[PDB]
């Protein structure tokens, strides 16, 4: 019933050259079922970790993935959700000013 | 600590 | 400061095959401690800070077959809420629940809930006299009647005015490095031309626990609110939690604008200002 907000991030400021986190934080959706990737250059990262399933107090659910990664000039990353409520995967680019 | 005993809605 | 201990639980039905998936997460305020998920191997309830692995094996072994016996009382409560809902074995549905207590400055009880929902709604809860019942809706209606009768709320009462606030206080102490560590926000601005004639500023809180937080943007000394963009405060995934505030400006008039932050960890709020 409730449809998933995104944020794209980075746990650190960004420097090209030092390794950091991409985190795509998941929340604000209802139900719990939900699928999250991170994509470097539009491909799928294989080694993603996520938090434990909790929740807000308006009951909606949130979630955090996240992958450690070294970030350079050229290379694009995103996060891709897909959830019952949305008719096909929403993708978020990472910008690293946000 | 959890609680010790979570009741059901109906046993 | 108050403190708080929350244990939130989420079990989904798998109508196609087996039981519910049940998830269990432990909270000293915005610290995850513990964790068990029905889907990984151990079946144990598991520890996520350093400070409660400075309990025993008597501790893991207790809270394992508390949180087997919670994730069975969802189950039979999924079957329970599809008969009072008169909903199909086809469909899957989700019950989820909060409890926990807090105290106060003065370490002592400050307040005890227990909240539960059904397929993302409200459906009973505690009152603040931890002796009575809010029901949502009418199936809300039986659970309030049972649970008068079979006085439910005297055992949670004793739990959440005695067990629960004791064990917070003992978390409390042994986590006393991190737990009743405040991590003042680091903050600071960023400047993005967007024109020859305007540019964003944006006010950046980084590295701060607890979670709670206020920002807010200024010009001549007055409210910006309609003209600021506001993140959602995100986790950092190290523990910490992170946002920041923006406002688009003419540029030259970026003196004018300023940035205030107003966080536990700061004695008086920050004020930033682009020089």
């Amino acid at each position: 019933q409730r449809t998933p907000k995104i944020q794209v991030y980075s746990r650190h400021p960004a420097e090209n050259g030092k390794s950091n986190f991409l985190n795509c934080y998941v929340s604000g959706f209802h139900p719990s079922d939900i699928e999250v990737d991170l994509l470097k250059n539009g491909e799928r990262i294989e080694k993603v970790e996520h938090s434990d399933l909790s929740f807000s107090k308006d009951w909606s659910f949130y979630l955090l993935y996240y992958t450690e990664f070294t970030p350079t000039e050229k290379d694009e990353y995103a996060c891709r959700v897909n959830h019952v409520t949305l008719s096909q995967p929403k993708i978020v680019k990472w910008d690293r000013d946000m | 600590l959890l609680l010790p005993l979570l009741p059901p809605l109906s046993p | 400061g108050s403190h708080s201990m929350r244990y939130f639980f989420t079990s989904v039905s798998r109508p196609g095959r087996g039981e519910p998936r049940f998830i269990a997460v432990g909270y000293v305020d915005d610290t995850q401690f513990v964790r068990f998920d029905s889907d990984a191997a151990s079946q144990r309830m598991e520890p996520r800070a350093p400070w409660i692995e400075q309990e025993g094996p008597e501790y893991w072994d207790g809270e394992t077959r508390k949180v087997k016996a919670h994730s069975q009382t969802h189950r039979v409560d999924l079957g329970t809420l599809r008969g009072y809902y008169n909903q199909s074995e086809a469909g899957s549905h989700t019950v989820q629940r909060m409890y926990g207590c807090d105290v106060g400055s003065d370490w002592r009880f400050l307040r005890g809930y227990h909240q539960y929902a059904y397929d993302g709604k409200d459906y009973i809860a505690l009152k603040e006299d931890l002796r009575s019942w809010t029901a949502a809706d009418m199936a809300a209606q039986t659970t309030k009647h049972k649970w008068e009768a079979a006085h439910v709320a005297e055992q949670l009462r004793a739990y959440l005015e005695g067990t629960c606030v004791e064990w917070l206080r003992r978390y409390l102490e042994n986590g006393k490095e991190t737990l009743q560590r405040t991590d003042a926000p680091k903050t600071h601005m960023t400047h993005h031309a967007v024109s020859d004639h305007e540019a964003t500023l944006r006010c950046w809180a980084l590295s701060f626990y607890p979670a709670e937080i206020t920002l807010t943007w200024q010009r001549d000394g007055e409210d910006q609110t309609q003209d600021t963009e506001l993140v959602e405060t995100r986790p950092a995934g190290d523990g910490t939690f992170q946002k920041w505030a923006a406002v688009v400006v003419p540029s030259g008039q970026e003196q004018r604008y300023t940035c205030h932050v107003q966080h536990e960890g700061l004695p008086k709020p920050l004020t930033l200002r682009w020089e």
